[PDB]
């Protein structure tokens, strides 16, 4: 009875947890994309910018 | 005759200002496109 008391609160407890890094790996995975998406964006900014620039001086 | 000859070009003047003509006309034609291209420049 003690070792099944033990295992239904641990697993709780560990759902939990688990919840928890889930939570914590979306967030850091979407904090990823958005970094990945405003890099290009810059990128992009930067190459109209150059492409801009070089056809004034030819 | 060799003075004449120096100038360079072998064919005659004909063919050679219809083709300088044509490039021109494709310089002309290139240059637009580039400004054109590097004009509508709205993308984000």
């Amino acid at each position: 009875h003690v070792h099944h008391l033990i295992n239904e609160y641990r697993p709780h407890q560990a759902r939990e947890t688990l919840r928890v890094m889930m939570e914590v790996q979306k967030r850091q995975r979407l904090e990823t994309a958005e970094r990945f998406q405003k890099h290009l964006e810059r990128v992009i900014e930067m190459i109209q910018n150059c492409l801009a620039s070089l056809p004034d001086d030819l | 005759k060799l003075i004449s000859t120096m100038p360079g070009i072998h064919l005659s003047p004909e063919q050679q200002q219809q083709q300088l003509q044509s490039l021109r006309e494709q310089v002309r034609t290139k240059n637009e496109l580039l400004q054109k291209y590097k004009s509508l420049c709205m993308f984000e």
